[PDB]
C-alpha cells in the first residue's frame, strides 16, 4: 500500500506534536493507515536521524565484512552500520551483482492548540459575558426611559459567600513607623473621591 | 589493601543480615518484675 | 614604630532599630571555654510540674466536652464587675436531651495575621553550570 | 453511631477531614512525597535560589526520567548539570527498587491465591512485562558487548 | 478566659447578682461566632431576664457593655460617641 | 580626626590598633575578632575510622535511633517501610517491625517508657510496646507526611511535625493533640524537645529555627541566620546548647538566651542531611555529598574530611549520609545511606595529639563569618 | 489539562488550628491502653 | 465601557471575585498579587491597594520585587512618609539585601534630605556590608564635597575590609586631590598596620610587597629618594 | 544617580511621637512623575521588543533556540 507524499507530510506534521509513542494519534489523522504502518514508515523512511546518504569505500568494506561476520543478520548489520536496513540490503546486492480533504483536516486538527472542555469553557465565558451585556444595555435604556432600575447582584452559591464591593475583604493595615501620614491620608482621601464624583458624572 | 574480596579493606565486617536472629515474640525491653 | 625608622622629608537612630552587629556576631569565638550550663534540676521539676498541670488541664477539658458520657472516667463561682458588684456565678443543669453547646457549629474562620514586631533576616554576603 | 448522626444534623459537619493512606491513596501519596523530596534537594543545592518556574521544569525532567527507566530507553539530557543528574537518577533508582519491590510482592500473592484485587491482577501482569523485557534486553547487549 | 464587661446601669443596685454562666451558649450578635453567655435578673422577682448578646472580645474592641452595647465609661450609642468625639 | 592622633602618636614614639582606632566596644573592630580568635587553640580529637558494614534494608536507610538505657541494640527505618533492629556488638539483626505502609523518616525510643514511637510518610505516628513488639497507639491529625518526632524527657509527651508546617504536642496516655504550635511558613524538619522552656526547638524549610514557650503557645525566639532550608539539628547531651545546618553552614545556639554561639567551618561541605553531637564535644555532620565532616564543638574547627564508598553496584548519587547518631558511650557513630547499608565508626585508638593531628587550625579571614 | 496539577505547597496544619472540635466521637479515639508502662529506673 | 458609577462597582466586583479567587486557589503566585494590586491603583483607591500588598507581603515577606512595586506605588501617589515607613520595615526585615538600602538612598537623595541619607550610610556601614555599601558612602560624600567626612569614612572602612586594596583605595583618594602631607601620613599608617599586625597573617607577601612598591614610588614622585630608597631597605629587614 | 545630576528640617511630634519631614513639594512630585515616566519608557521598551502555531508555542521555541 503506497505512501502518498501528502501522508508523509501528515505524518512528520503529526509527529511533531505527539511524538513517537502515540501512533494511534497520528493514524487518526491518515484515514487509510493504521498506527503500526505509521510507525513502520517514521522508523524506516521519514525519521530525519535516518542517514540514507551514499557509502563511502570504507562503509562498503565494512558492509561486506559484516555480512561476512554475522550472516544475514541484517538489523544487527544495519544497527551496526548506523544505517536502515533495507538500504544495507540493498547496498549488499549493489556490491555482488480529492486527498487535500484529508490535508484540511490535518491542518485543522494539528493547529487546534485549546482541547475540547476548554474550548467549551471560552463558549462559557462569551455566554456569560453575552447575559452580562444583556443587562447593562437593558438597564441603560431603562435608564434613557426614566425607570432606574438598580443592576443585579450575583447569587450566593453558600450561605458565607462574599461580596467584595462591601468591605476591604481582609484588611491588612500598614503597620504604623516613625514617620507622621496623616497629610498624605487626607490629600488620598481627597483624591478618591474626586475620582468617584467624577466616574459618576463624566462615566 | 583494597581488593575485589573487601572492597571496604581487611579490617572492615560486612556483614549481609537477611534473617531475623530471635523469635519476633521475644521482647526488646524485658518486662520488669518485683 | 616603622615610620619613624625612615629619614624625614626634605621638600537618626531610628533607622533600623531592630538590627544590630550584636546579633550578627557569635558569641563564643572570643572565648571557646565559655559556659553554657545545663538547668539544674530545681528549674527542670519546677518547669515541669507547672507545664504537666497546664497539659492536664488541656486534657481534662478535651475530655471532659466530649459527647462520650464514659470520658469523664478518664477526668484527672465569685466575681468582681465594675468594682462594685459581687456577682454569684452559677451554671445550671442542661437539658441532657438538648444539645450541649447551643451555639456550636462547625464554621470557618480567617484568622488575622496581625504582629507588631519586625523579625530580622541575619544573612552575609560561571551561570551556565546552573 | 446516633449521636454521631444528630451531632452532624445540629453541629454540622468538621471543616477538616484528614482522610488517611488507605491503599487506594498509596500511590498518588508516594508521588507527592517523592516529588517533594526532589525538590528540597534540588533547591537546597543549586546556588542562584530561583525557585517559582524552576521547581516544575525540574520534576518534569524527574517525571521524563523515570519513564526513560520503565521504557528501557537510556535518559541523558544535553547540558544537564552534573550535579542535578545525580540528584534525579538517585530519586529514580530507589523509586525503582521499590516499585521492583512490588512487583515481587504482588506476584507470590497471586501466585498463593491470597487476596489481590482484579485490577491489581493486570497491573501485576504489565509491570512484570516491563521487568522481563528490561532483562531480555540487558542480555541482548551484554551478548554483543 | 476574660472576665463580662456588664455596666452598673444593667446590673442595677442590689447587694448581690446571681448569674448563669453557659460555655458556648450563644452565638455573637456582631460576629456570628459562639461565646460563653453570661445571663441574670437584677433582682430574684423581676421578671425580665437580661443577657449578654455580644462576646467579650467585641465589647473590648468597641469599648462597650455586652448587655446594652453603650459605651462602657460614658453611657451613650457608639454612633453618638464616634460623632462627639 | 584619626591623622592629627596618628601625627601625635608619632611624636611620642620617638595592641596598636586599640590606641589609634576607636570603636564603642572593642570587639567591633574586625582586627580584634580574628586576634582573639586566632589566639586561642581547638581540643585535639582522634580520627575516625569505619569499623562494619551492615546490609539488610532493601531501601535507603532514613532514621536511627540507640537504645538510650543499656545501649544494647539499635533500630532503623527505611524507604522500603519497615523498621529493623540491630545488636550493636555483633552488627546481627534481632527483629523486623513491620508496622507502616510508606518510608519510615524518624524514630524515638523513650528513656522513661520502654515504648518506641515512629513516624511515617503514610501520615500515621505509632508506638511500640516493646516489651511485646507490638503497636499499641496511633496518633492522628497530621495534615501530611509526618518527618520527625522527640520524645520529651520529664512529660508523659511526645513533639512531632511534617509537611502541615505544624508541631503537634501529644499526651501519651490519651493520644490528645493537646497542643499544635503555629509559625512556621514550611515544612519543618526537626524537632527537639528540650527538659527546660524553650521546651521545644525546631528547624524548617522556611530557614529559621524556633525556640517555643509550649504552655503560651508562642515564640521564645526566632532564629533566622540561616539561608537554606534548616535540615538538620542535634541536642549537646552535656551543655544547654543545639547545633543546626544548612547547605554549607553549621551554627550553635545557646538555649537559654537564644543566642548565636559558633559558626563552624562547613564551607564547600554540600548539604547536611544529619547532625549529631559527642559527649567529648565532637559534632558529626553528614553530607548529602558522601563526605563524613567531623568538628570540635566549642571552637568549630573541622577537624577531619573523610569519604563514604558505596557498596560496589551503587550509583555515585548513592553515597549519600541520611542519618546518623552516636551511641550511648560515644565511642560508635551510626550512619544510615543512601546505598541501604547501615555504616559503623569507631574512634581510632592507635592515634596521638602528635601522631595524627589532624586538619591545621588556620580560620579563613576572607570567609568573613569565621 | 489544568484541572490536574502538582502540589505546589501543601495545606499548612495552622489552619485547623483555628477553630474548635465538633464532639464527633471516632472509634479510634475511643478508650484503650489507658495506663503507661515505665522502665525498672 | 462604563458609563456610570453602579457600572463601575460591578466592573469592580466582577474583577475583585476574579483575582480573590485565583488567589485563594492558589496564593503563591506573586505577579498575580502584583497585578491585583496594580488593579485597585488603577481603581484609585489606595487602602485596598496597601491591603493587598500587606497580604502578598504576608505570603512571602522575602520576595524583592514585591517589596519595591509597594514601595514605587506608594511614591508614585506622592505618599512620601508612607513609603518612608515602608522602606524603613524594608531594610529592618531584610537588612542585607543592597537593592532595598539603595532604593531607600535614592529617593531620600532625590528629595535633598542630605542629613538622613548620610544617617542611612552610617546605619548601613555600621552592620558591617560588603564593599558596595563602603565605596557608595565615600561617593556619597565627595559629591557632597564633605572631605573630613571621607576620611572618617575611609578610617573605619580599613578596619571593615582591612586587604590592601582599601588602603590603596584611601591613598587614592588623598593623592589625586592633591594633599601631600595626608598623603604620605596614609601610605605610613598601613606599612605601620602590616608591621604591627604581621603575626596575624591578613595580607599576602604580594600583598603586602604591592603597598611598599607604590609607597616607595610615590616617595620617589615627590622628589624623596632617600626617603624612598630607605623604606626598602627597613622592608627588607622586615620581611626576608 | 547619573539621571538626577543631569537636571541639575526635622520635629518630633511630642502628642503622637511621629517624626515630619518638611520637604519640598516641588522634588516630591518630581520623584512621582519620574518614576512614573521611567516605568513608561520601561514599559514601552519591552513592548518594542514583544512587537519584533501559537503565541506562547513559538515562545516556547525562541526559548529553544536560545536554549541551544
Ligand atoms: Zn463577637
Ligand atoms: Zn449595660
Amino acid at each position: 500500500g503506497v505512501w502518498t507524499n501528502v501522508e508523509d507530510q501528515i505524518l512528520k506534521a503529526a509527529v511533531q506534536k505527539y511524538g513517537t509513542h502515540q501512533w494511534s494519534k497520528v493514524a487518526s489523522l491518515l484515514q487509510k493507515k493504521t498506527a503500526r504502518q505509521s510507525e513502520l514508515r517514521w522508523n524506516e523512511y521519514l525519521n530525519p536521524k535516518l542517514n540514507f546518504t551514499e557509502f563511502s569505500k570504507e562503509e562498503d568494506a565494512q558492509l561486506l565484512d559484516l555480512a561476512r561476520e554475522l550472516p544475514n543478520q541484517w538489523r544487527t548489520i544495519a544497527d551496526m552500520m548506523a544505517r536502515p536496513a533495507q538500504v544495507c540490503v540493498e547496498r549488499y546486492n549493489r556490491l555482488l551483482e480529492e486527498e487535500k480533504e484529508m490535508l484540511a483536516e490535518a491542518r485543522a486538527r494539528l493547529l487546534n492548540t485549546q482541547g475540547k472542555k476548554a474550548t467549551r469553557k471560552i463558549r462559557e465565558r462569551m455566554l456569560e459575558e453575552s447575559k452580562r451585556i444583556a443587562e447593562l444595555q437593558k438597564r441603560r435604556e431603562l435608564k434613557q426611559a426614566g425607570i432606574n432600575v438598580a443592576i443585579k447582584k450575583p447569587k450566593k452559591k453558600y450561605g458565607t459567600d462574599i461580596d467584595y464591593n462591601e468591605d476591604i475583604v481582609y484588611e491588612q493595615a500598614p503597620m504604623p513607623g516613625i514617620y507622621d501620614t496623616s497629610t498624605e491620608d487626607r490629600q488620598i482621601k481627597k483624591k478618591f473621591e474626586q475620582f468617584e464624583r467624577k466616574v459618576n458624572r463624566k462615566g | 589493601g583494597i581488593s575485589l574480596e573487601h572492597p571496604y579493606g581487611k579490617e572492615v565486617e560486612v556483614l549481609m543480615e537477611t534473617k531475623n536472629t530471635q523469635s519476633p515474640q521475644t521482647p526488646l525491653v524485658e518486662p520488669v518484675t518485683e | 614604630m616603622f615610620s619613624n625608622r625612615l629619614p624625614p622629608p626634605k621638600h537618626t537612630d531610628q533607622i533600623a532599630k531592630n538590627v544590630k552587629l550584636d546579633d550578627f556576631i557569635p558569641k563564643r569565638q572570643s572565648n571557646f571555654e565559655l559556659s553554657v550550663p545545663l538547668p539544674t534540676k530545681a528549674e527542670i521539676q519546677e518547669c515541669t510540674a507547672r507545664t504537666k498541670s497546664y497539659i492536664q488541664r488541656l486534657v481534662n477539658a478535651k475530655l471532659a466536652n466530649s459527647n462520650n458520657r464514659a470520658s469523664s472516667r478518664y477526668v484527672t463561682a465569685n466575681l468582681l464587675l465594675n468594682n462594685s458588684h459581687h456577682i454569684e456565678v452559677v451554671s445550671k443543669q442542661m437539658d441532657p436531651l438538648l444539645p450541649r453547646f447551643v451555639g456550636k457549629k462547625a464554621r470557618k474562620v480567617v484568622a488575622p495575621t496581625e504582629n507588631d514586631e519586625v523579625v530580622p533576616v541575619l544573612h552575609m554576603d560561571d551561570p551556565n553550570e546552573w | 453511631y446516633i449521636g454521631n448522626l444528630i451531632t452532624r444534623q445540629f453541629e454540622g459537619r468538621s471543616n477538616e477531614i484528614v482522610k488517611t493512606t488507605t491503599k487506594q491513596r498509596l500511590d498518588a501519596y508516594y508521588d507527592l512525597e517523592l516529588r517533594n523530596s526532589v525538590m528540597d534537594d534540588i533547591l537546597e543545592m543549586m546556588p542562584e535560589s530561583i525557585r517559582q518556574k524552576k521547581a516544575r521544569t525540574i520534576l518534569q525532567h524527574l517525571s521524563e526520567a523515570w519513564r526513560c527507566w520503565k521504557a528501557n530507553i537510556p535518559w541523558d539530557v544535553p547540558g544537564m548539570p552534573a550535579p542535578i543528574k545525580k540528584i534525579i537518577e538517585r530519586y529514580i533508582k530507589s523509586k525503582a527498587d521499590a516499585w521492583v519491590s512490588a512487583a515481587h510482592y504482588n506476584r507470590e500473592r497471586i501466585k498463593r491465591g491470597a487476596h489481590v484485587e482484579k485490577t491489581m491482577v493486570k497491573k501485576n501482569l504489565g509491570r512484570l512485562t516491563r521487568l522481563w523485557i528490561k532483562n531480555e534486553q540487558e542480555r541482548q547487549r551484554q551478548i554483543q558487548k | 478566659e476574660p472576665p463580662p464587661n456588664i455596666c452598673e446601669q444593667c446590673l442595677g443596685d442590689e447587694a448581690n447578682i446571681r448569674m448563669t454562666k453557659i460555655p458556648q451558649g450563644s452565638e455573637c450578635k456582631i460576629c456570628t461566632l459562639p461565646f460563653t453567655l453570661y445571663h441574670f435578673k437584677t433582682s430574684k422577682r423581676s421578671n425580665n431576664i437580661i443577657k449578654t448578646l455580644i462576646c467579650v472580645r467585641c465589647a473590648t474592641q468597641r469599648n462597650i457593655c455586652q448587655c446594652c452595647m453603650l459605651d462602657s465609661r460614658w453611657h451613650i450609642p457608639i454612633q453618638l460617641r464616634d460623632h462627639l468625639i | 580626626s584619626l591623622l592629627m592622633r596618628y601625627d601625635t602618636y608619632r611624636k611620642e614614639s620617638s595592641a596598636f590598633v586599640n590606641k589609634i582606632f576607636q570603636p564603642e566596644v572593642a570587639e567591633e573592630l574586625i582586627v580584634n575578632r580574628y586576634e582573639k580568635l586566632l589566639s586561642q587553640r581547638p581540643e585535639w580529637h582522634a580520627p575516625w575510622k569505619l569499623s562494619r558494614v551492615i546490609n539488610g534494608h532493601l531501601g535507603w536507610v532514613r532514621c536511627v535511633a540507640i537504645d538510650p538505657v543499656d545501649n544494647e541494640w539499635f533500630i532503623t527505618g527505611s524507604n522500603d517501610t519497615t523498621m529493623k533492629v540491630w545488636d550493636l556488638a555483633t552488627g546481627k539483626l534481632k527483629t523486623t517491625l513491620a508496622g507502616h505502609v510508606m518510608t519510615v523518616r524518624d524514630v524515638a525510643v523513650s528513656d522513661r517508657h520502654p515504648y518506641l514511637f515512629s513516624v511515617s510518610e503514610d501520615k500515621t505516628v505509632k508506638c511500640w510496646d516493646l516489651e511485646k513488639n507490638q503497636i499499641i497507639r496511633d496518633y492522628y491529625g497530621h495534615l501530611s507526611g509526618v518527618r520527625t518526632v522527640s520524645i520529651h524527657p520529664t512529660l508523659d509527651l511526645i513533639a512531632t511535625a511534617g509537611r502541615d508546617s505544624v508541631i503537634k504536642l501529644w499526651d501519651m496516655r490519651t493520644r490528645i493533640p493537646v497542643i499544635t504550635l503555629v509559625g512556621h511558613k514550611g515544612p519543618i524538619n526537626q524537632v527537639q524537645c528540650t527538659p527546660v522552656d524553650p521546651q521545644v526547638v525546631s528547624s524548617s524549610t522556611d530557614a529559621t529555627v524556633r525556640l517555643w514557650d509550649v504552655v503560651a503557645g508562642k515564640t521564645m525566639k526566632v532564629l533566622t541566620h540561616h539561608k537554606r532550608s534548616v535540615r538538620a539539628t542535634a541536642l549537646h547531651p552535656k551543655e544547654f546548647s543545639v547545633a543546626s545546618a544548612c547547605t554549607d553552614d553549621i551554627r550553635s545556639w545557646g538555649l537559654a538566651e537564644g543566642s548565636l554561639l559558633t559558626n563552624f567551618e562547613s564551607e564547600k561541605t554540600g548539604i547536611i542531611n544529619t547532625l549529631s553531637i559527642n559527649q567529648d564535644d565532637v559534632l558529626f555532620a553528614g553530607g548529602d555529598n558522601g563526605v563524613l565532616s567531623f568538628y570540635d564543638y566549642k571552637s568549630g574547627h573541622k577537624y577531619q574530611s573523610l569519604a563514604t564508598r558505596e557498596m560496589v553496584g551503587s550509583l555515585e548519587g548513592e553515597r549519600s549520609v541520611l542519618c546518623s547518631t552516636f551511641d550511648k558511650t560515644g565511642l560508635r557513630l551510626i550512619t544510615g545511606e543512601a546505598d541501604k547499608s547501615i555504616k559503623i565508626w569507631k574512634q581510632d585508638e592507635t592515634a596521638t595529639k602528635e601522631s595524627e593531628p589532624g586538619l591545621a587550625w588556620n580560620p579563613n579571614l576572607s570567609a568573613k563569618r569565621f | 489539562t489544568t484541572s490536574h496539577r502538582p502540589q505546589l505547597e501543601a495545606r499548612s496544619g495552622a489552619k485547623a488550628a483555628a477553630y474548635t472540635p465538633t464532639g464527633i466521637e471516632h472509634a479510634r479515639l475511643l478508650p484503650g491502653h489507658t495506663t503507661l508502662k515505665y522502665r525498672k529506673f | 465601557d462604563i458609563l456610570d458609577l453602579e457600572e463601575l462597582r460591578e466592573y469592580q466586583r466582577r474583577k475583585r471575585t476574579e483575582y480573590e479567587g485565583y488567589l485563594k486557589r492558589n496564593r503563591l503566585d506573586m505577579g498575580q498579587w502584583i497585578r491585583y494590586a496594580q488593579f485597585e491603583i488603577e481603581q484609585h483607591d489606595m487602602r485596598r491597594a496597601r491591603s493587598i500588598f500587606e497580604r502578598a507581603l504576608l505570603v512571602d515577606s522575602s520576595f524583592i520585587p514585591l517589596w519595591i512595586r509597594y514601595i514605587d506605588a506608594e511614591l508614585k501617589v506622592k505618599c512620601i512618609n508612607h513609603a518612608r515607613n515602608l522602606m524603613n520595615r524594608a531594610i529592618s526585615t531584610l537588612p542585607r539585601v543592597d537593592k532595598l538600602w539603595y532604593k531607600y538612598l535614592i529617593v531620600e537623595e532625590s528629595l535633598n534630605n542630605v542629613e538622613i541619607v548620610r544617617s542611612l550610610y552610617t546605619k548601613w556601614c555600621s552592620l558591617e556590608p560588603g564593599v558596595n555599601a563602603w565605596n557608595s558612602f565615600v561617593d556619597f560624600e565627595i559629591r557632597q564635597k564633605n572631605w573630613n567626612g571621607v576620611r572618617e569614612i575611609y578610617s573605619k572602612y580599613v578596619m571593615a575590609h582591612p586587604q590592601m586594596q582599601t588602603w590603596l583605595k584611601w591613598v587614592r583618594f588623598e593623592n589625586r586631590h592633591g594633599n601631600t602631607e595626608f598623603t604620605r601620613s596614609v601610605y605610613s599608617l598601613a606599612i605601620d598596620t602590616v608591621a604591627n599586625l604581621q603575626n596575624l597573617q591578613i595580607w599576602s607577601d604580594m600583598e603586602v610587597a604591592k603597598l611598599v612598591n607604590s609607597f616607595a614610588h610615590w616617595e620617589a614622585a615627590q622628589q624623596e629618594y632617600e626617603r624612598s630608597s630607605a623604606l626598602y631597605q627597613i622592608a627588607i629587614e622586615k620581611w626576608p | 544617580l547619573r539621571n538626577l545630576a543631569t537636571q541639575t528640617k526635622v520635629q518630633k511630634d511630642t502628642k503622637t511621637g511621629k517624626i515630619t519631614i518638611a520637604d519640598d513639594d516641588k522634588l516630591v512630585n518630581k520623584l512621582a512623575v519620574s518614576l512614573q515616566s521611567e516605568s513608561k519608557k520601561r514599559y514601552e521598551a519591552r513592548k518594542r521588543q514583544m512587537q519584533n502555531i501559537n503565541d506562547k508555542n513559538k515562545q516556547f521555541n525562541e526559548k529553544l533556540s536560545r536554549e541551544s
